[PDB]
RNA sequence: AAACUGCGAAUGGCUCAUUAAAUCAGUUAUGGUUCCUUUGGUCGCUCGACUUGGAUAACUGUGGUAAUUCUAGAGCUAAUACAUGCCGACGGGCGCUGACCCCCUUCGCGGGGGGGAUGCGUGCAUUUAUCAGUGGUGACUCUAGAUAACCUCGGGCCGAUCGCACGCCCGGCGGCGACGACCCAUUCGAACGUCUGCCCUAUCAACUUUCGAUGGUAGUCGCCGUGCCUACCAUGGUGACCACGGGUGACGGGGAAUCAGGGUUCGAUUCCGGAGAGGGAGCCUGAGAAACGGCUACCACAUCCAAGGAAGGCAGCAGGCGCGCAAAUU
């Protein structure tokens, strides 16, 4: 599956190199109360910003928004809805930010709809600045 | 031995540049023909040359080897050297003092 | 700005320090030391402002090159030195000797106390690492880096240390009963027994904190400081004892002095 | 100057900025060191807050490391092998992190030698004839002997380790960042990590 | 100065290291006791 | 006095041209960074000279140019400038090495349990790799420990520094400071990020992208996080919740005027933050500058000239011209 790419892939921690007469996994809990997924814990994959198998580090905001796109190399994109309080008008108007958001592949079974949860962390590119933490499907998407 | 002097404009000659008209150098802190005044100033001046034209004002001359003649100026009065020694090891080598 | 600011406007003073705003344009900028801008007193605004004992700038140069202001232990020949919280300052030829202390009111009181006092000071513990070879190092709230302190002193405790050594005494552990000297926000002053610390992972730990009077109210973890054992106090309070009376309260109680003292 | 700023690119949206500010300094770039093959010519900057950053333009030695069985050891760099950056900066002789380079073994080889007691490399027929290493493949007491096999229980080397060593040239992998710590230190590459970079060696090449 | 404050924490920390054991053994005491009881 | 040295000159002051998710504001992050200074740690931890070396300035002398805060040659002479370097602590530890050696068991081979010379290496910082998992977090690939090495000649530290008061001690021991110094921390910040918030315009509806647009992977660069930049990839990214483009007599804000309650208009202007020094650009020094009462070009303008050359930057305080309806004392 891995070894796509023109380097080799492995997580820096980890020395898979010990003499012999399965690569043991680097994973971290995040914190703020989340469970790391099964997936992260038993994976395959290399992921460098992955905050359970990766070097970023979650602090500061949590935000969550329903994904809308699933379309380029391990990020995703969420559209997080809210109200802005114009006062003249007593009133409200419907905005929404939509923010670049990496998803890591301990996260498989995604669907454009589901409510995910995002910690803030280091910038990973231009405009990626949260990684996924959980994943709440669509309210019935069961079938 | 020829040390180099000025031009007839009056700008002074350059060791080693290894021409012989002015070139506009930029000259730094450790450089001839150029004293700073911030820290770091890199001004931009110019300098004659090291080849000796009929292009010049005054040449600066250092006599090094002592000839036949006494010559009249030069070497008829001698003036003693105004401060001798202030560090200790300079007096020491000087006098040819030992160490105790 | 392209480097670091050397002047402080007097209207962007800090706003306990109570310098007025038509004596000049500019106010004391505290120089570089223990305590924050905001947080710190400077001693030219402990003598010619709080005690009066100069009038101008210059007569507190006149008075501190003269070697005679020790700030906690150590005399200090600069006029813009940052004495902050629990800080004795001790002028030697009247024998007096000050603790900077929180009025009750945000500003820092003139707190006078016994020599025998002076002696030690209660310093916050900021953070604990472990140094070079396993050497537990301990910084402070006035950063006075402690090198081998006792094991059980953890990050937001107090230590009693004696000024003329550095050395610790005692120390009270952060824990639910102890008394409180909130040092920041609105309740800047006020002085409590700490009920109940609700922790907040990955924000800031807010401290209910119950009053005297059973006043409760609360502050961020951080604006918190402890004095005290439960109830009894390791230093010397200043009057009022850090309750913070209401503006109601302090108008009857000017009316009822200003009548029956006359 | 060659300058990293955020501000020259265009917004997310695709939308193009107008500078409200000229370039500041502490947003430097500085020309790439491209560090080769060769006897050592160390160049120093100095950089944001009077620190020092060591420019290696020219640099051949590196404490390369065996983790397999941990030692490590100031070997002499040979060539450049592979590059997963740029295929160019293999044909231009270019030290970068993450560079696949040929190195000496002799430290090594010697280590290993001077550890089990074992002729690793060494075709069979071919002796050590000058009798150097002939001394130190024998000749201890009892219990020393015992000790040295003991330990000889677990002296089994790798099938591609040992054919590189026979070469007296490891495939070793810069963990180092030569153009700023000026040292182009790293790892000997061993298990699928060296089956990926023979197998890429071995594409690029034939 | 460095010496003594070595020797005055190894003092310090040893006495604390008796109070962490005397802890430590009461509340594998403890687990004997909810054995016993 | 001068002069070398050190420190500052990156603050203050002025102005508001540019700048419309920029600036700015509230709000967090820096577990992604840097930091002269102060403050507190640290500063015989390394097992390996009672003080060293060459200058250079001020000074004296010889000048040259029409001219500059221009500088040249010569003769001396200092350092907390510039280099260079010990003794001490210091005797030994601790890891490998391993000659040699003593004992217990087997009749003996063998297996264990002790001392063991010589040699190697050793501290904090550096860079890479490996092993175990003191104190700490909500979370570290944290801090600390162990191993193996490295340690740049354009070079990390480990004090060749200077003052007051003088003492004790059959020559040795010390007080009160000053300055210096690697690293940790602290203060002062700075820098780049989070969330949300801006005027008019659709006679601007699609824009961005193989001269980087959004993302992946690996480097380069950078103080560090990042298409910041390179190489190979993937085809993304944004928009009728108004993108994208254009305009603004647009620096943003705290604020100002008006005012039943809602509002409307203003904010160049003394506080905060940003920006710029005629326009662009590049850089030296330094902790901090892309500095302009620093330098280097170009463009525009303009000064002095023996016509070879040199010097300039008031959107600092006054003041002058010009521009104007419009604004003060050299």
């Amino acid at each position: 599956d891995i070894q796509t790419e023109r380097a080799y892939q492995k997580q820096p921690t980890i020395f898979q190199n010990k003499k012999r007469v399965k690569l043991p996994r680097y994973y971290k809990n995040i914190g703020l109360g989340f469970k790391t997924p099964k997936e992260a814990i038993e994976g395959t994959y290399i992921d460098k910003k992955c905050p359970f198998t990766g070097n970023v580090s979650i602090r500061g905001r949590i935000l969550s928004g329903v994904v809308t796109k699933m379309k380029m190399q391990r990020t995703i994109v969420i559209r997080r809805d809210y109200l802005h309080y114009i006062r003249k008008y007593n009133r409200f108007e419907k905005r929404h930010k939509n923010m670049s958001v990496h998803l890591s592949p301990c996260f498989r079974d995604v669907q454009i709809g589901d409510i995910v949860t995002v910690g803030e962390c280091r910038p990973l590119s231009k405009t990626v600045r949260f990684n996924v933490l959980k994943v709440t499907k669509a309210a019935g998407t069961k079938k | 031995r020829i040390s180099g002097g000025n031009d007839k404009q009056g700008f002074p000659m350059k060791q080693g540049v290894l021409t012989h008209g002015r070139v506009r150098l930029l000259l730094s802190k450790g450089h001839s023909c150029y004293r700073p005044r911030r820290t770091g100033e890199r001004k931009r001046k110019s300098v004659r040359g090291c080849i000796v034209d009929a292009n010049l004002s005054v040449l600066n001359l250092v006599i090094v080897k002592k000839g036949e003649k006494d010559i009249p100026g030069l070497t008829d009065t001698t003036v003693p050297r105004r401060l001798g020694p202030k560090r200790a090891s300079r007096i020491r080598k000087l006098f040819n003092l030992s160490k105790e | 700005a392209r480097g670091p600011k050397k002047h402080l406007k007097r209207v962007a003073a800090p706003k306990h320090w109570m310098l007025d705003k038509l004596t000049s344009v500019f106010a004391p900028r505290p120089s570089t030391g223990p305590h924050k801008l905001r947080e710190c007193l400077p001693l030219i605004i402990f003598l010619r402002n709080k005690l009066k004992y100069a009038l101008t700038g210059d007569e507190v140069k006149k008075i501190c090159m003269q070697r005679f202001i020790k700030i906690d232990g150590k005399v200090r020949a600069d006029i813009t030195y940052p004495a902050g919280f629990m800080d004795v300052i001790s002028i030697d030829k009247t024998g007096e000797n000050f603790r900077l202390i929180y009025d009750t009111k945000g500003r820092f009181a003139v707190h006078r106390i016994t020599p025998e006092e002076a002696k030690y000071k209660l310093c916050k513990v900021r953070k604990i690492f472990v140094g070079t070879k396993g050497i537990p190092h301990l910084v402070t709230h006035d950063a006075r880096t402690i090198r081998y302190p006792d094991p059980l002193i953890k990050m937001n405790d107090t230590i009693q240390i004696d000024l003329e050594t550095g050395k610790i005494t005692d120390f009270i552990k952060f824990d639910t009963g102890n008394l409180c000297m909130v040092t920041g926000g609105a309740n800047l002053g006020r002085i409590g027994v700490i009920t109940n610390r609700e922790r907040h992972p990955g924000s800031f730990d807010v401290v209910h904190v119950k009053d005297a009077n059973g006043n409760s109210f609360a502050t961020r973890l951080s604006n918190i400081f402890v004095i005290g054992k439960g109830n009894k106090p390791w230093i010397s309070l200043p009057r009022g004892k850090g309750i913070r009376l209401t503006i109601a309260e302090e108008r009857d109680k000017r009316l009822a002095a200003k009548q029956s003292s006359g | 100057g060659i300058s990293r700023d955020n501000w020259h690119k265009r917004r997310k949206t695709g939308g193009k900025r107008k500078p409200y500010h000229k370039k500041r300094k502490y947003e430097l770039g500085r020309p790439a060191a491209n560090t080769k093959i060769g006897p050592r010519r160390i160049h120093t900057v100095r950089v944001r807050g009077g620190n020092k950053k060591y420019r290696a333009l020219r640099l051949d030695v590196g404490n390369f490391s065996w983790g397999s069985e941990c030692c490590t050891r100031k070997t002499r760099i040979i060539d450049v092998v592979y590059n997963a950056s740029n295929n160019e900066l293999v044909r231009t002789k270019t030290l970068v992190k993450n560079c696949i380079v040929l190195i000496d073994s002799t430290p090594y080889r010697q280590w290993y030698e001077s550890h089990y007691a074992l002729p690793l490399g060494r075709k069979k027929g071919a002796k050590l004839t000058p009798e150097e290493e002939e001394i130190l493949n024998k000749k201890r007491s009892k219990k020393i002997q015992k000790k040295y096999d003991e330990r000889k229980k677990n002296a089994k080397i790798s099938s591609l380790l040992e054919e590189q060593f026979q070469q007296g040239k490891l495939l070793a992998c810069i963990a180092s960042r030569p153009g700023q710590c000026g040292r182009a230190d790293g790892y000997v590459l061993e298990g699928k990590e060296l089956e990926f970079y023979l197998r890429k060696i071995k594409a690029r090449k034939g | 100065k460095n010496k003594e404050e070595a020797a005055e924490y190894a003092k310090l920390l040893a006495k604390r290291m008796k109070e962490a054991k005397e802890k430590r053994q009461e509340q594998i005491a403890k687990r004997r006791r909810l054995s016993s009881l």
